[PDB]
């Protein structure tokens, strides 16, 4: 039951490890470019990315 | 607003520092999640034995 | 009050496990031989079977609180809206110096 819990945590971390590059790219642009604009431009920009 | 090469460069540097900062945190946690599943899947074979 | 504290108190479900887990990995180590009577293995484990449950079910209620939250966060919505509209009305007056 305990070991089953580790298995869930593990698979969860492989998922993140699996979406880190794209997750980072997106978070970077956000920190790099988004700032100047308002919600609408931020929103539309994040969608193009 | 103006976007200059200089922005492109910082963008990349951010992407480089964040991919590291993020992977590191995840791998350091996947490792621990492994020092565990072994110790468990083992005690489970031992006990089942 | 609830929404904060509650979910603001993730530490138990965080550290109380993030290190209490490490404490299981210990017992299992000073083990490999007499596993069946090992109190620190029987302890740490059953300890988790509990300290664990706290999260699971207690969460089953937090989704239902987020619901409490939502219901009420909708009941105020119209008024919050009027407010935004009123303010931007005062801002239109700015056309006159």
């Amino acid at each position: 039951s305990e070991r089953g819990r580790w298995e869930q945590q593990s698979e969860n971390f492989n998922t993140q490890m699996s979406t880190v590059v794209g997750d980072v790219v997106l978070a970077s642009a956000f920190l790099a470019y988004i700032g100047f604009f308002d919600q609408n431009f931020r929103t539309d920009l994040m969608r193009k990315w | 607003n103006y976007v200059t090469p200089r922005h492109y460069l910082d963008f990349i540097n951010q992407v480089v520092l964040l991919i590291n900062e993020k992977r590191d945190q995840l791998e350091e946690e996947q490792l621990h999640l492994n020092i565990g599943l072994k110790k468990l899947r083992d005690t489970e074979a031992q006990v089942k034995d | 009050k609830k929404r904060s504290d509650l979910l603001k108190i993730q530490g138990e479900f965080q550290v109380k496990l993030r290190i209490l887990e490490k404490s299981l990995l210990n017992a299992l180590s000073q083990a490999s031989g007499n596993i069946l009577d090992d109190d620190s293995v029987i302890s740490t484990l059953e300890t988790l079977k509990k300290e664990t449950t706290e999260i699971a079910l207690k969460v089953e209620e937090t989704e239902t609180v987020m619901q409490e939250i939502s219901e009420v966060s909708a009941l105020y919505n119209p008024m919050a809206l009027s407010c935004s509209r009123v303010y931007f009305a005062m801002e239109e007056l700015s056309q006159f110096h």
